[PDB]
């Protein structure tokens, strides 16, 4: 959250926590609602979101689908709608904690190093999460569209 | 390095599952606990040099230790005595905002053990500084957030003994 | 070849305002060309020595170390 | 002394030799490949 | 770090006798077997990223540790856990040129074993990616090579449990 | 080379070359005769190379040929066909030089950087560099065979 | 750095052109002269000190420049002087073995006059003792062998005046 | 032996072996006879050789069979001996090696500091061992006396 | 003493010790009886020494012993006397050891962030051994006392 | 590190007091060992290198450490021995300088068994090559001052054993 | 010298000289009168020094006078006193200036890879330089020839 990092950051300055950072920590705590109802939005409508980002997806890059491409049949193109389930849990982690961390922490390591083993083009995940941004943000309020497009931003900039 | 926000996150993240509703109980109940954290949290970091001077001068002043004889008689291990309490209750503020004791045992108490055996500081005189500490922080800041010292402190001197 | 070493190194000049149990308390792999040199630095701090230790030596080997 | 055993080493701007410092700051103003000369290439005896 | 050759150097030396014709016969019998071994060297280098790709396919992909719940989750733990098999499929080609497993208990199996408690790495399903790697390797580069592989695999297992 | 890995590794050590390291540049003096024959033999026929690598890669992998793939609309495909001609280019070099350092020092380094700005899937390059070894390795006699192969399993190795 | 082989791969790669019959004809005649390097260069790693103590001997010896006031008189000035003379015959060998004096302008000639300038290092005493040198080793290893030795040896001390 | 040399050094360049020095780990494979033949011919004629390369090097250097010198008396000269039989046994397990690093393991590290503790004269021993390889050369026959006098070659380099 | 500082300069410089060092703790050695009996006059008269230093310093500074201030009262103008006699312990101490390394050690590391934690003005004690420096030098003859003064005049240096 | 005289500081420090005519006494005691002491540290600064030679040529050049089969074979392991009896020796000195062992119990008897014991170093053949040095350097330097050097080469032993 | 080794010590430390420092500078002004007379002695009779040195050497190494050893024949005998004279001359010079950094500064520092490019042994150097120091000893009164042994001594330390 973004306790942690103000606890990390005035721990490698050695000091106390800022009353800046306490301000923000505050104000964090007071912003709880607009981020839960954001995150209710988002777990309420996961499956109409993948479902319509999906097939976006697959109109816009058809190589990923076509034959010889990574997701070619029906598993194959499941667990690409369940890579996309993993990101947008992360998108909601995020967005409840604050922070971009703990999407971070779970799922933006080693994506390009395991993508690059699978054989998953990653800017074909990148358009999938642009897809999924793209729908979630038309879906939500536009205050809260850019609260959550900018997590889902973040992720697409740490994909390509 | 987690909050109880990444500690609830981690353990919903294990298992599996999304965001329950026993989940989002665990995080209001941080957040009405948050705002006195940060309150408490000031008032610590506001008078640090205080509490650990009233620490010291209750247990360890007056004893054979900041006396000849014990590890704290030179100015080398005074100052590295009034260091170490310092980090001590700087930590426990850290502790008491994140809600969670894992910074504790992460940075404070990883290899304290060993090299407190191994430089021969004693452990009992070191755990009644940090309890006189923290009713010195319990009087200062007040009853609910020093009972929130309490446990964190008690977590330092149980990772220490 | 390769010693595990267990060190307590306390710096008796500086009060270090920062945490610095690594700098104090540290258990690490030191190649053996490098061990003497290094043991020499840890004794001049004066720090004692818990326990070495040597897993990839394989002593009494005159050749292919 | 300076670094330490965890600390990566960065730039130091160091005073008391006197040669120390134009010759620290003429070696760290330039990028990797701005020319082929050495900064010092050695110093004249007194 | 020793060949086959530094062995029986190292065994004619501890003893201290010179060269007899039966180190003389180990020796032929290392270079015999030592054509064939930079052939499979050069096959397994060619094909290494397939040859993981294969083995993680074979064993670990549609399990609870590639799934949530295990140490193969995040997209960190698979990429350390590609790292590992990497490492372990390198070795192993190594102690193959070689002709002996001492670079395996001296770089692989040195402190392997402590930090895979550590970590909580279960050590079933790695010696699982390891013998599905081991028959992968087998079907690639042919049968007496594949053997070679397979004892070198086999103590990488052997000092894993 | 190996005349200059050879005189590098013997500069680091502030030593001369080692006799072991003498021999060496001697036996590659000799087999440069039938490392000119190999690099006739992949100089001369690069047009049927090429062309066969590329039907068999289209062949393999059509996704990329697909309509989404990198390589879409005949100047894509032909585009890469010269992606195709540089790798084979570079492998005749390193056959000539006895090492991987022409083709590592020129074609290796950045490739994946590249590859990923240019968006191109490098599984698939690999692929195109295994159908040139197919091909380049059905051209030759044995051994002549196992030393190009050598330097296209290089190629793949470093792709991958 | 580079060889001759890696000058003509520039050559043709700066071009942008295949390797054309003038390009093999180049690299036809540098794998004719390659065992001729390959044993010129074992004869010279054969007698390192040799042939820079018979290249003192010849020149600097008994001169002005080892009695009082030259700059070869302190025992670390002979030191010095033995080391340059060393780097001198170790790097024309290198520039032997590659056929190409790229290393000797890269990594002796860079910076050499203005440090031997600096230090008031005499340049022409220099240049006659890599004379000297070349000379000796020119007796050692024969004429074509000598001649390919001094056409490095001309170099650096064309680069040198 | 080249093995280990070249597996070092792909551990340091932290790559797999390339097919230039598998070539080469392979020619050493197929040079094994040659090089047996070599090191059973210095095997069986150790004493002729010690006997003739230690008188030619009294006859060459007297300084250390004379009073006040290094080598004098029985047990002293009878150690010489012995100093070039340890000289000539690393002669050959680098023969057989087909790297100079065992020699270098056993006796080339501190030769001059204990000689220097001792009182030896290195350049003598450097010339003991000039004999020995004038004398294993002109026993045996012409390339293999090129092969073992790279390594006797080496061995005075690293001396003097 | 001066022996441990020429022993770990020696060290550090990784040499023998210089015969100007030498002589330097052969002089050192000369002159102990001239150092014992300027530390056998300080330890005579260390309380007369202390209580005209410490009426000295509440004449000049009476902060100290205002209300408000840090030696109010009986025990803390008492403890204050009692730091007064661990400096000029400490000063006794370096005076016979010829060196200012055991004050350093045992009492000038950390002064400033102790008399930080407990209040104390460090000024105030740089003052408190001032009237004592005067007051012991009023005592010795004129050379003695430069001796003491030396070490006297490094401490309320390393204070100040 | 202590001398004599940080040894009576620290001692007259631990407890509390000033120094007393029992401290003076043991002041001047090290004074007049001292003068003798500057003039034998001398002395074998002078000859450590022919005290090393003839401690080895002593005990350990014809026995099975120096042959093959000992720890001693080698060159390596020969430099090796050379540079430890080099150091048993100057930290020696140094002991005998400060008139305290403490230097010796610092930094050579601090890691020196378990390193000795790991690395298979016999100590019987090092406590004999010590003991012969200890009386070449008393037939060196003479009687009392070889009692000085016997006492810290003792206490070598007894940390070693 | 003394004053030179004074300057750099107290120079490095960012401090002026200490008093001890100053006094030790004192005491070698004050015997400069006796390290002139010494100097005078070693100067004066350089001639008989050398030449029975030499008689003594020669007389107990005799293999380096030998043919074979380095100072065989006319000329390099006396290229032999000419080294044994430099040596005098730099005993001179460290008698003068009271420390050995003219000793160790010119003549002392690459003695060793000197003497090994040379062909020299060292041990018959360290032998002349200690029949030089009989020589000298036996000339001069008891401190003064303890005076001048000490750099004679520090002269055959460095060499061993
Ligand atoms: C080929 C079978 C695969 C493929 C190729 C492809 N390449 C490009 C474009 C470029 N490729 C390069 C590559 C190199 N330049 C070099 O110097 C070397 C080493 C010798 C290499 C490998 C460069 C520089 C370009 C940019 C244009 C240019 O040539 O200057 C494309 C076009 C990408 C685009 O966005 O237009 C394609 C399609 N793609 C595939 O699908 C095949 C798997
Ligand atoms: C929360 C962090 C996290 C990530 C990112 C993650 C990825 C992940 N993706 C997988 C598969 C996959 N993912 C894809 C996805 C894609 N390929 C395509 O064609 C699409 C363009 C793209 C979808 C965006 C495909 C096709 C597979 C199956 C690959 C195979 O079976 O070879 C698998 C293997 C199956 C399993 O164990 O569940 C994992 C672990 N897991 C995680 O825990
Ligand atoms: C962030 C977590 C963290 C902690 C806590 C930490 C402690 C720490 N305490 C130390 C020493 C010390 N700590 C004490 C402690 C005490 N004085 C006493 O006698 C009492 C029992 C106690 C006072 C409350 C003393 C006396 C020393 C110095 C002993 C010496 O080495 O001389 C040292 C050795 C280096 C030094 O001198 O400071 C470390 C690394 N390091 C860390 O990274
Ligand atoms: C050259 C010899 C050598 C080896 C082998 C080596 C292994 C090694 N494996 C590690 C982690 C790991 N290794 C695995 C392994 C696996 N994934 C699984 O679940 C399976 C059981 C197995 C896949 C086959 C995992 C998951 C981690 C990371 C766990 C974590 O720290 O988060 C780590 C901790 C640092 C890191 O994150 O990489 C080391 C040092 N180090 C070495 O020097
Ligand atoms: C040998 C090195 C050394 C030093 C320096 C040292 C200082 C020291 N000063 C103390 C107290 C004190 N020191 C002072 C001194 C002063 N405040 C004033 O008003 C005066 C100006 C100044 C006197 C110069 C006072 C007032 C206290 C009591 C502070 C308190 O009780 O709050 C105490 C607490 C009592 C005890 O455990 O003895 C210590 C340890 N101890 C040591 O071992
Ligand atoms: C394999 C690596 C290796 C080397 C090099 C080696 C050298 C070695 N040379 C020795 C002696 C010796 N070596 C010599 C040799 C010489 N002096 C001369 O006059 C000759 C010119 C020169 C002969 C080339 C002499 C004279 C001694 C006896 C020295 C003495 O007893 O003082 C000894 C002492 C006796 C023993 O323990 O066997 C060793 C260990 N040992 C090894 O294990
Ligand atoms: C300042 C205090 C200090 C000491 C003493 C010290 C000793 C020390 N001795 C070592 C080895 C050694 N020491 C010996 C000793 C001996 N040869 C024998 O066989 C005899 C029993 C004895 C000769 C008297 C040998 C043979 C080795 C090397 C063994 C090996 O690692 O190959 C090593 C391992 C690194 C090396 O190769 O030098 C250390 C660190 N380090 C220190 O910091
Ligand atoms: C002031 C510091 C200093 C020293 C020491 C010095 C030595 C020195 N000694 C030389 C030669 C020599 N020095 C010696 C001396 C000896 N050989 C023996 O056997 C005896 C043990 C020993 C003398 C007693 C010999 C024989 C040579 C001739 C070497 C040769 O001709 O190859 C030479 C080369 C010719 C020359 O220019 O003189 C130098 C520079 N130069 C200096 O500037």
């Amino acid at each position: 959250s973004i306790v942690t990092k103000s606890i990390v950051n005035a721990d490698a300055e050695a000091r106390y926590l800022s009353p800046g950072e306490l301000d923000r920590i505050k104000a964090f705590v007071t912003s709880g609602e607009s981020r839960l109802r954001i995150a209710e939005t988002l777990t309420g409508s996961r499956e109409r979101i993948i479902k319509s980002a999906g097939d976006a997806l697959f109109q816009k890059r058809p190589d990923v689908v076509s034959p010889g491409g990574n997701a070619y049949g029906e598993e194959m193109t499941a667990t690409c709608l369940r890579d996309m389930d993993y990101y947008l849990r992360l998108i909601t982690y995020g967005v409840v904690a604050g922070d971009v961390t703990p999407i971070e922490e779970i799922g933006l390591v080693g994506v390009r190093e395991m993508y690059k083993s699978l054989g998953t083009p990653v800017d074909a995940v990148a358009q999938a999460v642009r897809e999924m941004k793209a729908v979630a943000t038309g879906m939500m309020s536009g205050d809260d569209a850019a609260e959550a497009g900018a997590y889902f931003d973040y992720v697409i900039g740490a994909m390509e | 390095m987690q909050d109880a926000i990444t500690s609830v996150i981690n353990s919903a993240d294990v298992q599996g599952k999304y965001l329950d509703g026993s989940a989002m109980d665990k995080l209001k109940a941080y957040f009405t606990t948050g705002a006195l954290r940060v309150r408490a949290a000031s008032t610590i970091s506001a008078n640090a040099a205080a509490i650990v001077k009233e620490a010291v001068a209750k247990s360890l002043l007056y004893s054979d230790v900041t006396r000849p004889g014990g590890n704290m008689y030179t100015t080398r291990r005074y100052a590295a005595c009034i260091r170490d309490l310092d980090y001590y209750l700087r930590y426990a503020t850290y502790a008491m905002l994140a809600g969670d004791p894992s910074i504790l045992d992460e940075r404070v108490l990883n290899g304290l053990k060993e090299t407190y055996n191994s430089l021969g500081v004693p452990v009992g005189s070191t755990v009644q500084a940090i309890q006189a500490m923290k009713e010195v922080t319990a009087g200062l800041v007040g009853a609910d957030a020093g009972r929130e010292m309490g446990v964190y402190f008690d977590y330092i001197c149980s990772g220490l003994s | 070849r390769m010693f595990k070493i267990t060190a307590c190194v306390p710096s008796q000049s500086r009060i270090r305002t920062q945490r610095e149990l690594q700098n104090t308390y540290f258990t690490k792999l030191v190649p053996y060309d490098n061990w003497f040199r290094e043991q020499q630095r840890i004794m001049k701090m004066g720090g004692k020595i818990v326990k070495v230790q040597l897993a990839t030596g394989k002593p009494g080997t005159n050749t292919g170390l | 002394d300076n670094f330490g055993e965890d600390t990566v080493p960065f730039r130091r701007f160091p005073t008391l030799p006197a040669a120390n410092f134009p010759n620290t700051e003429r070696l760290y103003n330039q990028l990797t490949k701005q020319n082929r000369d050495l900064v010092v290439p050695s110093f004249e005896p007194a």
